[PDB]
Order: C-alpha cells, then structure tokens, then sequence
RNA sequence: CGUGAGGGAAAGGUGAAAAGAACCCCGGGAGGGGAGUGAAAUAGAGCCUGAAACCGUGGGCUUACAAGCAGUCACGGCCCCGAGGGGUUGUGGCGUGCCUAUUGAAGCAUGAGCCGGCGACUCACGGUCGUGGGCGAGCUUAAGCCGUUGAGGCGGAGGC
RNA sequence: GUGGAGCCUGGGAGUGAGGGCGCGAGCGAUAACGUCCGCGUCCGAGCGCGGGAACAACCGAGACCGCCAGCUAAGGCCCCC
RNA sequence: GGAUGACCCCAGGCGGUAGGGGAGCGUUCCCGAUGCCGAUGAAGGCCGACCCGCGAGGGCGGCUGGAGGUAAGGGAAGUGC
C-alpha cells in the first residue's frame, strides 16, 4: 500500500528542488523529516510539505501506520514556466526563465 | 483542393528513427541525425558482407597453417600438395577438420606430401 | 526584436 | 556449419634461453607464440597464446653496428625532452628492455595486444622465477 | 502575395543583422504570407465536339438495348402524379426498384410520381445525357421521348 | 577581449557528468542528551533549550 | 560418421540427423537426394580426388524458404545518389537421412 | 510599436448533460489525498485527441589502462522471450558527418542548436511537337438564344 | 565486323570555370601542384573495390542482389599483416 | 516456346553527376455513394521480433482514441522538405 501527494506548479527551479528530493529517497519518515529540518536550501520548506501531506494521506485514508513510513519514491517534475524580460545593455531585452516543480512524494510501509 | 502535410511526414520520420534504435545521443533521437548515421551504417553493411568472406577465408588459412607445421609443412607446400593430389576439400572444411579430426587433417598433409 | 545594435567596423585589412 | 571457436583453454607456459640469439629473428618468433598463431584453433579476438618466458636477456645478438648505431627515443612531452640511449647502453642499464622493446613492436596496438604483452617474461641472466608453473623449454 | 493585407516596408535591413534578408511579411515564405501557385477562379468547361456528344448519346443508349436493359412503355396507367400510383404501375411492369432505372417522360405528372424514389432518376427527353443513362442499370422510355432521342441522333 | 563563445552544445553527457560533484550532502545530526531530538552538534539544542548540561535559552 | 557433401557451390560437414540449410534446389518438398561426397571420416576415412566414387548422402527436402530480409543500402555523398534494396535469399532446408559410401 | 502619416499580432474545442467534485484529511495559501458525479476524470476546468524536441523516476545490460564521423561485420558474456528471436556490448576487423559549391572537401570553404508545423516549376491565353479519340474535302462553331436547376440543345457569324 | 553500332526526320536537354598524368611543341629559367595548343588516358560523374603507409586522377580493375565456396590482377609472402 | 503479359526456357545487358526517358507509391478533393465499413469502436496516436512489396509503401495484430471513414474503376490538384 502507499501512499503519495504532489505539490503543482511551486515556483521554484526543479533542478534546485532535486537535490533536497535526493536526500530524502529512500530514508524512513523520521529519518527524512530530521534532514530536511536541518537542510539549508529553499527548496527544504516546500519538500517538507509534500512529505507532510502524503504521511497525512498515509495515516488518515490508506490504512498505514507513521511509524512504518519511508519514501518509497519521491521525483520532481518541470512545469510550466514563467517567462519574463530582463533588460539589457545597448537596448537589448533577454527572456528570464522563471522555472516550475511539480514536487511528488510516495511513502510506503517497510514491516519490521 | 488543399493537401496540407498533415501525418505523411512524422510517418516517415518515424521510419527512421525506428531504424536508428540503439544509437548515440541525437543519432536516435534527431531524425536528420538518424538518416545521416544510417546512410553510413548501409554502406559499411553493403562493404562488410564482401569482407566477411575474406575475414573468414583469413582465419581458416591462419589456421590451416599451424595444423601443417604440426606435421612439418608450411599453407604453402600443403596447398599445392592438395592440388596434385586432385582434392578440392576447401578451406572452410580444412580448417573444421584441423581443430575437431586431428587423424583425418593427418591423412590429408599425409596425401599432400605424397602428391609431390 | 526591432532594433539592431550596429556591429564593430572590421579590421582594415588593406 | 560455422567455424568453430574453442571454449577457453588453460594457457600453457614456455621457456626460451636467448643466449646468443638474434634479437629480431628471435621477437618474432615470441610474438607468433604470443599470438597463438601456432595453435590450430587460433581465434584474433581472444588471448589464447602461449605464457613465453625469456632467460639470458643479457647475451642476445646484434649484427653490424647496431650496438652504437641503433637508438632508442623516448619523448618527455617537455620542450627538449627527446631522449636517446643506444643500445650498448640500454643493455649496460635494462638489458631485459632490448628485447622487450622488440617483442612489443611486433604485436598488435590495441587492448588486447597490449595485455599479450603481459605474458611475456623477460629476464636477464639464466634464471626467472616462474618454477611454479613449470614452464617447457623450447628451442625456437 | 500581392492581395495580401500587409504593408510592404522592409522589416529589418539587408545587412549587418545577423538574420536573413527579407522584404515584405507578405512573401510565401513567411505565415500568413501570400501562397504561390494555389487556385484562383477557373472555367473549367470546354466544348465537346458534337458529333461526340451526338455518337455518345446513341452509344450509351445502344449499350443498355444490348444487355435488354431498355424498356419502351406507351402510356403510364394509373399515374397520376402520386408515388403510390407509380409504384403500383412499375410493378406491373418489372420495375420493383432492385435496380435504378432513368424514367425519361415529357409528363410532368409522371415524373412528379417517380422522383422522390431512391431507385429512380427522373428526367425529360430534353435532357438524356448519357451520365444519367450509364449511372443507371436500365432504361425506360416513353414512346413520345424515345421519338425524341430518335430526332437528336438523326 | 574578443568575446569568447561556446564552440559546441553540450552533450547530456557531458553536461551531466560535470554535475558528478553536485549532490547534497545530509546534515551532520546528532540526538540531544537532555531530549533525545535530533539536532547538528555544538549548538543550542532548538528543542529544549539545554547545551552542556544546562537550560541555556528557552525556546 | 560424417560426410563432406559439395552443393550450392559450396561445402558442408553432415551427419544423420543433420538439418542443414543450402541454397535452393529444384526438388519437391518430401523428396530425396542424393548429395556428392568429397570426405568421409568418423570410424573409417575416405579421400574424394574430389569426389568419392560410390559414396552418397542422403537428403530429405523438408521445404523452401526466404531467407529473412537484408536491406542492401547504397549511398554516394555530395551527388544525391541513394539506393534502397531489400533482399532475401531463398533457400531449401534438408534433412540428413544416411551416409552411403 | 510609432511624434506623426503609418504599422500591427496572438488567442477556437470539458462532457450527452455541470452532474463544474458537498463533506473529511495535510496545507497560510497554492496544490494534493479520500469521498462523490460521469460510459469515460492522465474528460477536473492549466480540461477532446495529445506526436516530437526537451526534463525526470524506476528497471535490464554496460563502463574508471582507454584513441572516437560513434557505425558496421564477427565471435563471446549477461538479461528477456519461447536448432530460433529481442536487448546490451567486451575483444578483433574495417571505416574521412550531411548539404551546398567546386578542377578538387572530412575537410581548417557555405549553411544548419534540436524538434514540430509553413515553405519553391503554376495558371490563362497563344504556339509547336507528340498522343487518345470524333469526323474527313472537309472539320469546327464564338457571342448569344432556349431549356435544365449539377440535362442538354440551338446558334455557321467567323476560323483552319 | 549485328554493335546501347550506323543513317534520316522530329520532341526534350544539359554543357559552353575543367583538372591530373603520358607523349609532341610554344611561353617560362632544358623553374612551378606554372601557362597555352596537340594526340591519348583517367578523375570529373568510378572520393565505389585491391595495391601504393596514409592520398580524385600512378598500378590493378568497370561494384544488379545474396553466399562462413573456388582461381587470379597489381602488389605481396620475418612480426604488426 | 504458348500464341500478340497467360507463365516457362536459353542467352546477354544492368558504376554513375548535369540531363533525357519509363513505371509506380502516398496526400487533399470529386464521381462510384439514398451505397458499403463503423460504439462488438471511425479518423488520428503508440507499439510489433508477424505477412505482402525491389522500393516508395500496404496489410494484420495489441494498446490508445472516441465519430467518423470510405473500395474496385476513374477524375482533379494549394500533392511528399
Ligand atoms: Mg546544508
Ligand atoms: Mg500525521
Ligand atoms: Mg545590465
Ligand atoms: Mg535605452
Ligand atoms: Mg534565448
Ligand atoms: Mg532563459
Ligand atoms: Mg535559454
Ligand atoms: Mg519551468
Ligand atoms: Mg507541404
Ligand atoms: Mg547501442
Ligand atoms: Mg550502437
Ligand atoms: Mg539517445
Ligand atoms: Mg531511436
Ligand atoms: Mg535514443
Ligand atoms: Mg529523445
Ligand atoms: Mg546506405
Ligand atoms: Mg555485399
Ligand atoms: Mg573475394
Ligand atoms: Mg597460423
Ligand atoms: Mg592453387
Ligand atoms: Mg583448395
Ligand atoms: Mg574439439
Ligand atoms: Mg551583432
Ligand atoms: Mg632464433
Ligand atoms: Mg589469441
Ligand atoms: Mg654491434
Ligand atoms: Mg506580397
Ligand atoms: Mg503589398
Ligand atoms: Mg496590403
Ligand atoms: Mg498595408
Ligand atoms: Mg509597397
Ligand atoms: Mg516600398
Ligand atoms: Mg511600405
Ligand atoms: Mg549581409
Ligand atoms: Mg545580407
Ligand atoms: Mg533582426
Ligand atoms: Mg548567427
Ligand atoms: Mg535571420
Ligand atoms: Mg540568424
Ligand atoms: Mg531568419
Ligand atoms: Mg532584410
Ligand atoms: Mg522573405
Ligand atoms: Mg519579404
Ligand atoms: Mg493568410
Ligand atoms: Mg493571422
Ligand atoms: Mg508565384
Ligand atoms: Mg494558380
Ligand atoms: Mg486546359
Ligand atoms: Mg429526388
Ligand atoms: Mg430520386
Ligand atoms: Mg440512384
Ligand atoms: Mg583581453
Ligand atoms: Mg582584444
Ligand atoms: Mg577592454
Ligand atoms: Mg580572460
Ligand atoms: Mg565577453
Ligand atoms: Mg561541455
Ligand atoms: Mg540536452
Ligand atoms: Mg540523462
Ligand atoms: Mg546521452
Ligand atoms: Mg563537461
Ligand atoms: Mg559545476
Ligand atoms: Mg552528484
Ligand atoms: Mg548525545
Ligand atoms: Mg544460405
Ligand atoms: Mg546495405
Ligand atoms: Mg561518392
Ligand atoms: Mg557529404
Ligand atoms: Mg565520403
Ligand atoms: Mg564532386
Ligand atoms: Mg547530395
Ligand atoms: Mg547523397
Ligand atoms: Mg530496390
Ligand atoms: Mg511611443
Ligand atoms: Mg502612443
Ligand atoms: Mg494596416
Ligand atoms: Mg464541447
Ligand atoms: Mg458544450
Ligand atoms: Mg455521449
Ligand atoms: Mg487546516
Ligand atoms: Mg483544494
Ligand atoms: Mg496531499
Ligand atoms: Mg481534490
Ligand atoms: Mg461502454
Ligand atoms: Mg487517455
Ligand atoms: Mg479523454
Ligand atoms: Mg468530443
Ligand atoms: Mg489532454
Ligand atoms: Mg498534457
Ligand atoms: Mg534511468
Ligand atoms: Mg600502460
Ligand atoms: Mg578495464
Ligand atoms: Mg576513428
Ligand atoms: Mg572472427
Ligand atoms: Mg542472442
Ligand atoms: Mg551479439
Ligand atoms: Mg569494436
Ligand atoms: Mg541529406
Ligand atoms: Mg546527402
Ligand atoms: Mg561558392
Ligand atoms: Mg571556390
Ligand atoms: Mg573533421
Ligand atoms: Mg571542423
Ligand atoms: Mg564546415
Ligand atoms: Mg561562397
Ligand atoms: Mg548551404
Ligand atoms: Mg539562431
Ligand atoms: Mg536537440
Ligand atoms: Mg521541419
Ligand atoms: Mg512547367
Ligand atoms: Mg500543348
Ligand atoms: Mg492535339
Ligand atoms: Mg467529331
Ligand atoms: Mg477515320
Ligand atoms: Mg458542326
Ligand atoms: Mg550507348
Ligand atoms: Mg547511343
Ligand atoms: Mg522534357
Ligand atoms: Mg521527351
Ligand atoms: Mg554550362
Ligand atoms: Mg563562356
Ligand atoms: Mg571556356
Ligand atoms: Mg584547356
Ligand atoms: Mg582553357
Ligand atoms: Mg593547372
Ligand atoms: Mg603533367
Ligand atoms: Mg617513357
Ligand atoms: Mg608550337
Ligand atoms: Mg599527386
Ligand atoms: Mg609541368
Ligand atoms: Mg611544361
Ligand atoms: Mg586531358
Ligand atoms: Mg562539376
Ligand atoms: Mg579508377
Ligand atoms: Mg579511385
Ligand atoms: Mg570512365
Ligand atoms: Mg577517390
Ligand atoms: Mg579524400
Ligand atoms: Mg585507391
Ligand atoms: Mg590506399
Ligand atoms: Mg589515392
Ligand atoms: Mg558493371
Ligand atoms: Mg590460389
Ligand atoms: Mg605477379
Ligand atoms: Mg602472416
Ligand atoms: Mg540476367
Ligand atoms: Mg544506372
Ligand atoms: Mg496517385
Ligand atoms: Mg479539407
Ligand atoms: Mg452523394
Ligand atoms: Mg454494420
Ligand atoms: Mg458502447
Ligand atoms: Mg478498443
Ligand atoms: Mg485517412
Ligand atoms: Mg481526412
Ligand atoms: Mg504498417
Ligand atoms: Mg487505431
Ligand atoms: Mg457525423
Ligand atoms: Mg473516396
Ligand atoms: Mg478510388
Ligand atoms: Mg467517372
Ligand atoms: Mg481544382
Ligand atoms: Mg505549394
Ligand atoms: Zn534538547
């Protein structure tokens, strides 16, 4: 059984938001909230909540037990972009790319 | 009457991208890479079934050879030796008996010598 | 894009 | 039917005594041992020659004057950096290099060559210590 | 590209930008440019040689006669101008509508009776083409329309 | 300076094994004597408040 | 016991039991034939000069086949010369039957 | 956008029906997980189909002594599918991108980041051959007129 | 001498920047990967195949397709091969 | 050969740029169509190691998709990047 949630559209760079997503694959709920508590990237608050939010699922409509979760799978995916002009030199307008994560999270049960 | 595009060219970029699985990088992804990396793989095909027969022919004579010098000849003397003695056993063959029936290549250098 | 910033003049290769 | 190719077989250990043979006319020999071109079931892509194991290095033979003519080069990849010994010195310093130089010119480039290489064992002076694996004289 | 809404300014000048020269956004190499060769309005008739048209009448008439797909009838009984009245009739006479027949009559009533029938093409003696008689299986006549397909390919 | 320009796109190869040196490393953690929560050593313990033994600030 | 047996312009190592590819012959499938002998060897040997006198091997014609597709390439650069071929080369599948001599 | 004359876009589609998701859970929200609607919810409004480039997660094979237009031929190893086939690639052999322009290009000569879609030999009238037919010392109508309402016929002026 | 020979009438062209080599000359310096004619040949269009270390035009030879068969050409046969 | 592509047999040709010529594939549309295929699933998409074709292509099968498509035989062009 698991267990998963997806953060749509949070407006930060997926590649910045990987390697918070990289820590935590694999490690148990406990394990995984204790690292993203102490991370020192921006992107460690909005992990945390899709982490959260799937234990939430877990425990409240999937029948698992808090403590037996790990994370089974966690990814993040890129939408959309928000696209802007950055002005230049000499008359010159470049094109910002503001990136988009589609953050998903999916905690199973590791009995024993 | 209007004929836009419409699935006739994906179709047929997709012809050969299929023929180009298993290539490097934009080689199986971009088709105008695809297509010049298979004009490429077609003649090397078109050149090395001609060159198999002589790779082959190359092995079977190297191992012609060492099975002669066992038994004191060289390809050379024992080809010739096969010629008189009118046996047409070709090299394919000559090379299977040399590795699996070492008493039978035995007979042939044996024939070949005596030929001379 | 409407305006085109002039390039460098070259090098005088006389 | 299609040309048969042999399972892999236990490599079989030699022993040449270079004692006042020509250096050249011996190298191929080597190389042809090390190639496995002797052995009916030659097959390129694989090492399946023979384990060579080369004593008196030391007293291998040279005609004309190539002991002061002939000239071994290594560059450093440093501005200057060609060196140059000859091989009245190479044998005076690492005599066991005069032949082995020569072997390995005689084999293929590329990896598998290159772990032919491997194979031979070139000693200077009459003994090498290989007593383990019981090498058979050969008289090339 | 001459009809089309644009102006006709050059958009960037011909050199030392860095993009390829071009005039006007109306040339067919731009979207929404001009198109080079496509339809413009066409007559497309042309006059058929008469005595063709002529030979062709007689011919496809011909062909069917030969196969015994022509049927000459002197009157319309019943037909009245109702679609019951012509069915009723054409099943007295072998038409049951299994096959699509070309009912060539000068009576306005008769074929007021037989047009709205899927098996059945309507048409006056004035008007037999040979399209008409080669779309259909067989071939019926009035004898006052068959005198006048007699008169046309006299 | 004449302006010097990338002379090839990069290959996802390349550009990935550049990043051979990008992961994260996890914080270095350590359990709170006084609490037993999970806190980077040779601070304040967030939670409790306690370092070296005594209630240094409350949290 | 084997036998080197020469068709198709080309030779073949066989023993009973043997099913064995060559090029195609004219014979009905479920037929047999007779195949020349060049060697025989096993528990006695014989040395054709070229072929064995006597000797014979015998073959079932299972049944005739297309070989499965080569795409015969051909490309000339700088000239617009492509060429694009597909071949299979039929072939009849035989069963090896007996060994005369 | 331009002082102005003037220039001048992009942007269509849920579903049969809003039945457009009450209520609960995590969350500041956004978003999600359940519940519910629907034949269908990767039809959920950032909505039909949903290709490609491109980015990611998982798995199989593989790679840290090796020289490379990236493939091709061979054999061997491993994984998959059931005297065979598919995936991979370790060693050996061979191997100078595509287009364009040129006497001659892998060329250190041109063009192209990659993908999708748009994108260039046509039409009218006249001519000249060839060809499929009609008629043949003859052949043929034009504009029009009548009929039809996707029916055809008349019209000989004129032309060859 | 029956050949992708020849001749006649007609439809459609492209080309009208050649280049190397051999031989005969001119120009040049009995120089040039020079230049300009002539006869021939190849590349062009045979940057397809073998040899020549590699290499359009030197030597061998004109590639419809397939073969894990055989004889040769130039060139080769100590090892790389 | 049989009797004017009905298939067979024997022999020969089949490198190719500019270019000439031949035969075909596919796209849009019209007639064939008041028909026929279609929710027991249209077109389009994604696979396929299968079948046919020298090839361009055409089948067939599975998934997706959810409402269209269109034969033999012909006709016309905004027809293949
Ligand atoms: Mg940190
Ligand atoms: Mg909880
Ligand atoms: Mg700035
Ligand atoms: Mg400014
Ligand atoms: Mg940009
Ligand atoms: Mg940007
Ligand atoms: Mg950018
Ligand atoms: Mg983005
Ligand atoms: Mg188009
Ligand atoms: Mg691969
Ligand atoms: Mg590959
Ligand atoms: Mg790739
Ligand atoms: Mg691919
Ligand atoms: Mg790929
Ligand atoms: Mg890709
Ligand atoms: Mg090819
Ligand atoms: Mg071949
Ligand atoms: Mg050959
Ligand atoms: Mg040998
Ligand atoms: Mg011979
Ligand atoms: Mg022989
Ligand atoms: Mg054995
Ligand atoms: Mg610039
Ligand atoms: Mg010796
Ligand atoms: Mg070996
Ligand atoms: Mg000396
Ligand atoms: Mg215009
Ligand atoms: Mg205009
Ligand atoms: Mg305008
Ligand atoms: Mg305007
Ligand atoms: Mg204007
Ligand atoms: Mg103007
Ligand atoms: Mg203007
Ligand atoms: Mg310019
Ligand atoms: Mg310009
Ligand atoms: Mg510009
Ligand atoms: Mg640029
Ligand atoms: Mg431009
Ligand atoms: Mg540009
Ligand atoms: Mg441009
Ligand atoms: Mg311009
Ligand atoms: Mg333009
Ligand atoms: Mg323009
Ligand atoms: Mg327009
Ligand atoms: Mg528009
Ligand atoms: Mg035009
Ligand atoms: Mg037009
Ligand atoms: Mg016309
Ligand atoms: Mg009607
Ligand atoms: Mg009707
Ligand atoms: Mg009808
Ligand atoms: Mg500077
Ligand atoms: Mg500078
Ligand atoms: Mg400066
Ligand atoms: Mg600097
Ligand atoms: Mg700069
Ligand atoms: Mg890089
Ligand atoms: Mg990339
Ligand atoms: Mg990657
Ligand atoms: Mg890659
Ligand atoms: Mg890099
Ligand atoms: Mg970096
Ligand atoms: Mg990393
Ligand atoms: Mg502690
Ligand atoms: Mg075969
Ligand atoms: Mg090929
Ligand atoms: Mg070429
Ligand atoms: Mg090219
Ligand atoms: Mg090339
Ligand atoms: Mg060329
Ligand atoms: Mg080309
Ligand atoms: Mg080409
Ligand atoms: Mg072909
Ligand atoms: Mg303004
Ligand atoms: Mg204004
Ligand atoms: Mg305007
Ligand atoms: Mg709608
Ligand atoms: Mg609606
Ligand atoms: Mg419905
Ligand atoms: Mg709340
Ligand atoms: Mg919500
Ligand atoms: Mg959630
Ligand atoms: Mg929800
Ligand atoms: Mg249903
Ligand atoms: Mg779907
Ligand atoms: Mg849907
Ligand atoms: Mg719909
Ligand atoms: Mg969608
Ligand atoms: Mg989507
Ligand atoms: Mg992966
Ligand atoms: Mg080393
Ligand atoms: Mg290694
Ligand atoms: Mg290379
Ligand atoms: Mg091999
Ligand atoms: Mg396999
Ligand atoms: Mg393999
Ligand atoms: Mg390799
Ligand atoms: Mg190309
Ligand atoms: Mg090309
Ligand atoms: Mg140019
Ligand atoms: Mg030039
Ligand atoms: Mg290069
Ligand atoms: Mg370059
Ligand atoms: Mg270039
Ligand atoms: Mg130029
Ligand atoms: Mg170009
Ligand atoms: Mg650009
Ligand atoms: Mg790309
Ligand atoms: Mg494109
Ligand atoms: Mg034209
Ligand atoms: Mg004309
Ligand atoms: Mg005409
Ligand atoms: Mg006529
Ligand atoms: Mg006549
Ligand atoms: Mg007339
Ligand atoms: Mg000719
Ligand atoms: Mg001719
Ligand atoms: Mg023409
Ligand atoms: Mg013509
Ligand atoms: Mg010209
Ligand atoms: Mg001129
Ligand atoms: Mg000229
Ligand atoms: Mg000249
Ligand atoms: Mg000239
Ligand atoms: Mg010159
Ligand atoms: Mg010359
Ligand atoms: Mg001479
Ligand atoms: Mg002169
Ligand atoms: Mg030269
Ligand atoms: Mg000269
Ligand atoms: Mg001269
Ligand atoms: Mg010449
Ligand atoms: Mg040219
Ligand atoms: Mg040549
Ligand atoms: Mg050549
Ligand atoms: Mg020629
Ligand atoms: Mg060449
Ligand atoms: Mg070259
Ligand atoms: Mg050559
Ligand atoms: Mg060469
Ligand atoms: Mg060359
Ligand atoms: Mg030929
Ligand atoms: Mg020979
Ligand atoms: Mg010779
Ligand atoms: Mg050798
Ligand atoms: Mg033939
Ligand atoms: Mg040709
Ligand atoms: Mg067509
Ligand atoms: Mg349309
Ligand atoms: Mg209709
Ligand atoms: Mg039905
Ligand atoms: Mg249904
Ligand atoms: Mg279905
Ligand atoms: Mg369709
Ligand atoms: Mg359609
Ligand atoms: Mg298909
Ligand atoms: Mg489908
Ligand atoms: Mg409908
Ligand atoms: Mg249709
Ligand atoms: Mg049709
Ligand atoms: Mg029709
Ligand atoms: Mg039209
Ligand atoms: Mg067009
Ligand atoms: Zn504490």
């Amino acid at each position: 059984m698991e267990a998963k949630a997806i953060a749509r559209y949070v407006r930060i760079s997926p590649r910045k938001v990987r390697l918070v997503v990289d820590l935590i694959r694999g490690k148990s709920l406990e394990e995984a909230r204790n690292i993203l508590r102490y991370t020192n990237k921006r992107g460690a608050y909005f992990v945390a909540k899709v982490l959260e939010s799937a234990a939430a699922n877990a425990v409240n409509n999937h029948d698992m037990l808090e403590d037996r979760l790990y994370v089974k799978a966690a990814y993040v995916d890129e939408g959309p972009a928000l696209k802007r002009v950055l002005p230049r030199a000499r008359g010159r307008a470049d094109i910002i790319k503001k990136r988009t994560s589609h953050i998903t999270v999916i905690l199973g049960e590791k009995h024993g | 009457p209007r004929a836009k595009t419409g699935v006739v060219r994906r179709r047929k970029h997709k012809k050969i991208l299929k023929l180009a699985k298993g290539y490097w990088g934009l080689r199986s992804k971009s088709f105008r890479k695809a297509r010049e990396t298979l004009f490429a793989a077609g003649n090397y095909a078109y050149a090395h079934r001609k060159r198999r027969k002589r790779d082959f022919r190359r092995l079977w004579i190297v191992r012609i050879n060492a099975a002669c010098r066992q038994h004191g000849l060289n390809y050379s003397t024992f080809i010739h030796g096969l010629k008189k003695a009118g046996i047409e056993v070709d090299r394919k063959n000559l090379a299977d008996l040399a590795v699996r029936e070492p008493q039978v290549f035995a007979e042939l250098v044996e024939r070949a010598k005596a030929a001379q | 894009p409407v305006y085109i910033p002039q390039p460098r003049p070259p090098h005088p290769r006389l | 039917m299609k040309t048969y190719v042999p399972k892999q077989v236990e490599p079989r250990w030699v022993l040449i005594d270079a004692e006042g043979k020509t250096l050249g006319r011996l190298a191929t020999k080597i190389a042809t041992l090390l190639r496995g071109k002797h052995r009916p079931d030659w097959t390129p892509n694989v090492a399946m020659g023979d384990f060579v194991v080369v004593v008196n290095a030391d007293k291998i033979r040279v005609t004309g004057k190539k002991l002061e003519q002939k000239i071994y080069t290594r560059y450093s990849g440093y501005p200057g950096g060609l060196k140059k010994i000859p091989l009245e010195k190479m044998l005076a310093t690492h005599p066991e290099r005069v032949l082995e130089h020569a072997v390995k010119g005689m084999l293929p480039k590329g990896p598998l060559g290159r772990r032919l290489f491997k194979r031979l064992k070139v000693y200077a002076g009459p003994d090498h210590p290989h007593q383990a694996q019981r090498p058979e004289k050969l008289e090339v | 590209r001459g009809e089309v809404a644009y102006s006709g300014r050059k958009i960037w000048p011909q050199k030392h930008t860095g993009r390829a020269r071009h005039g006007d956004i109306g040339a067919p190499i731009f979207v929404g440019g001009g198109v080079v060769f496509g339809p413009k309005p066409r007559d497309y008739s042309y006059t058929l040689p008469k005595k063709v048209r002529k030979k062709g009448l007689a011919m496809a008439v011909a062909d069917r006669a030969r196969e015994g797909k022509l049927l000459l009838v002197e009157a319309f009984a019943g037909v009245n101008g109702k679609t019951k009245e012509f069915l009723a009739w054409a099943k007295e006479a072998g038409l049951d509508g299994s096959e699509s027949v070309l009912l060539v009559t000068g009576n306005e009533l008769v074929r007021r009776a037989a047009r709205n029938l899927p098996w059945v093409v309507t048409l006056a003696p004035e008007g037999l083409n040979v399209y008409d008689i080669v779309r259909t299986e067989r071939l019926v006549m009035d004898l006052d329309a068959w005198e006048v397909f007699q008169n046309r390919i006299g | 300076a004449k302006h010097p320009v990338p002379k090839k796109k990069t290959s996802k190869a390349r550009r990935d094994a550049r990043r051979s040196h990008h992961a994260l490393t996890p914080p270095t953690l350590v359990p709170c004597p006084e609490c037993k929560a999970m806190k980077p050593p040779h601070t304040v313990c967030p939670e409790c408040g306690y370092y070296a033994g005594r209630k240094v600030l409350e949290v | 016991m084997f036998a080197i047996v020469k068709t198709g312009g080309k030779q073949y190592r066989v023993e009973p039991g043997l099913k064995l590819r060559v090029e195609k012959l004219d014979a009905e499938p479920g037929a047999t034939v007779e195949l020349p002998v060049l060697l025989l060897g096993g528990e006695k040997t014989v040395v054709g000069t070229p072929v064995v006198e006597g000797a014979s091997v015998v073959a079932e014609v299972l049944g005739h086949g297309r070989g499965k597709k080569i795409l015969v390439s051909k490309f000339k650069a700088k000239v617009q010369y492509r060429r694009k071929k597909g071949h299979r080369q039929p072939y009849t599948e035989l069963l090896i039957k007996e060994i005369r001599g």
